[PDB]
């Protein structure tokens, strides 16, 4: 895994394609590592296999890492990193 | 109906840089996504990256996160590129083009942007007479750079029969020619020009084809 | 990155013959949620910008003629051209949206396939202009003719001649499906006045016999 802090470099947007992407700088010693993603629904249920992007890494202290996600309808929440060091993410997708 | 428009052509030297133009008509702008795509002269299709009119997203591909910068100009619903740090690499048609979900469908024309150190040079026109319904005349276009050049006959009024040869570049320079087939009964009664324009050089010439 | 690959590179077919193109993904481009393969298909005719045929695999794009179909899923594509058209000459991409970034695959081209022909050939001496600067081209013109391959032989005073040689090619004629050739021989004034006979022999596939074009100083 990483373990090292996670932060936004540019905030989850949409795709042309009908997935959101967001770029994570990765603030920590480690890597190369896998970003700890997961993905709850709105009773912090994790919604299962919707990470596009191949199983996302950080290259190196201060590498930015563009992660692809098809978030469900409705609300979402996108958990990066671990431990109390982990980023939460807010998502709405509507329904078009 | 759907409409990209993008100049035709650029040319700079290596280590400057670029910015080209994409005006979309026929829809409304902010619905659709706008992506950018090169195409080196005898290869594929390469994608750049893609902007959202409107909110201002943008993607792009790594390859060219150093290199291209995608912005916008929403009242007048165009969209910009720029190219930096530029190379012979970067030489290339750039299309824009509108996303529907990922897939485009609809073009622009592209601008060839032609990166050398290389002297502009205009082109010299020679005509090709003949030294037996149909004759075959000509045009050889030679030493110019960079391209393109525009050759029509006539200024255009004569089209048909008409064959114009992509340029070979020798030595910093092009060549290219031009045939017309036209009724023999008809010529040199009525007369054949051809007109090769060079606008990097800001030159036309016209040579009338007269028999030898 | 994903990795489009097209098969074949190019082929032949002739008008009113069917013909089938493939394209292999590195991984899958369906959406499980949707059940839609993120695949499109385009048509870029010579000296033209690429047009969209086909979306999402089997979607036909609006204006796009029924004899093309698009079919497949997972990681293999193929684009189906029946009673193919003398227009539909061009390089078929495809191409996935699946995740940033969009990639193409290499291409097919697709040439069109139509009755044999032998080229018109012409020969022009150097113009008065050239020879003034120094320079001496003999140009030759070999137009229309249907199978693409020929070669083109330069002889001066009856000896071949392979240096100093350009030649070009058009794009394949959309309507009459025909290919053109220009072959340009550059000498220098100098050498140009030293010899007195100038030829250009086009050999084809039409004629066993080489179509020679000469003309003499004189
Ligand atoms: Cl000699
Ligand atoms: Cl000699
Ligand atoms: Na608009
Ligand atoms: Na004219
Ligand atoms: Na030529
Ligand atoms: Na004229
Ligand atoms: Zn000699």
């Amino acid at each position: 895994m990483c373990s090292g802090k996670f932060s936004i470099d540019k905030e989850m947007a949409e795709t042309q394609h009908g997935t959101t992407v967001v770029k994570v700088k990765y603030e920590g010693a480690g890597a190369p590592c896998k970003v700890p993603i997961e993905i709850r629904d709105v009773n912090k249920e994790k919604v299962v296999g919707r990470i596009i992007s191949s199983t996302p890494f950080a290259e190196y202290t201060n590498s930015v890492t563009n992660i692809e996600l098809e978030p469900p309808f409705g609300d979402s929440y996108i958990v990066i990193g671990v431990g109390d060091s982990a980023l939460t993410l807010h998502w709405f997708r509507k329904h078009h | 109906q759907v409409q990209l428009q993008q100049p035709g052509a650029e040319f700079v030297k290596p280590g400057a840089s670029v910015k080209m133009s994409c005006k979309a008509s026929g829809y409304t702008f902010t619905s659709y996504w706008i992506n950018w795509v090169k195409q080196r002269p005898g290869q594929g299709l390469e994608w750049i990256g893609d902007i959202y009119p409107g909110r201002g997203t943008t993607n792009y591909n790594e390859n060219f996160k150093s290199k291209a910068t995608l912005t916008l100009d929403t009242s007048s619903s165009t969209a910009y590129m720029q190219l930096s740090s530029l190379t012979s690499e970067d030489s290339a048609v750039y299309y824009c083009s509108r996303g529907s979900k990922g897939a485009m469908d609809y073009w622009g024309q592209g601008t060839s942007v032609t990166v050398s150190s290389a002297k502009t040079t205009p082109p010299s026109v020679y005509p090709l007479a003949p030294g037996s319904s149909m004759v075959t005349l000509g045009c050889l276009v030679k030493g110019y750079f960079p391209e393109p050049v525009t050759l029509t006959w006539n200024s255009g009024s004569l089209s048909s029969g008409v064959h114009t040869f992509p340029a070979v570049l020798q030595s910093d320079l092009y060549t290219l020619s031009s045939s017309v087939t036209v009724t023999s009964s008809t010529w040199p009664s009525q007369t054949i020009t051809c007109n090769v324009a060079h606008p990097a050089s800001s030159t036309k010439v016209d040579k009338k084809i007269v028999p030898r | 990155d994903i990795v489009m690959s097209q098969s074949p590179s190019s082929l032949a077919v002739s008008v009113g013959e069917k013909v089938t193109l493939s394209c292999k993904s590195s991984q899958s481009l369906l959406y499980s949620s949707n059940q839609k393969n993120h695949l499109a298909w385009y048509q870029q005719k010579p000296g033209q910008s690429p047009k969209l045929l086909i979306y999402w695999a089997s979607t036909r794009e609006s204006g796009v003629p029924d004899r093309f179909t698009g079919s497949g899923s997972g990681t293999d594509f193929t684009l189906t051209i029946n009673s193919v058209k003398a227009e539909d000459l061009a390089v078929y991409y495809c191409q996935h949206f699946y995740i940033y970034p969009y990639t193409f695959g290499g291409g097919t081209k697709l040439e069109i396939k139509r009755a044999d022909a032998a080229p018109t050939v012409s020969i022009f001496p150097p113009s008065s202009e050239q020879l003034t600067s120094g320079g001496a081209s003999v140009v030759c013109f070999l137009n229309n003719f249907a199978p693409k391959d020929i070669n083109v032989k330069w002889k001066i005073d009856g000896s071949e001649r392979q240096n100093g040689v350009l030649n070009s090619w058009t794009d394949q004629d959309s309507k009459d499906s025909t290919y053109s050739m220009s072959s340009t021989l550059t000498l220098t004034k100098d050498e140009y006045e030293r010899h007195n006979s100038y030829t250009c022999e086009a050999t084809h596939k039409t004629s066993t016999s080489p179509i020679v074009k000469s003309f003499n100083r004189n």
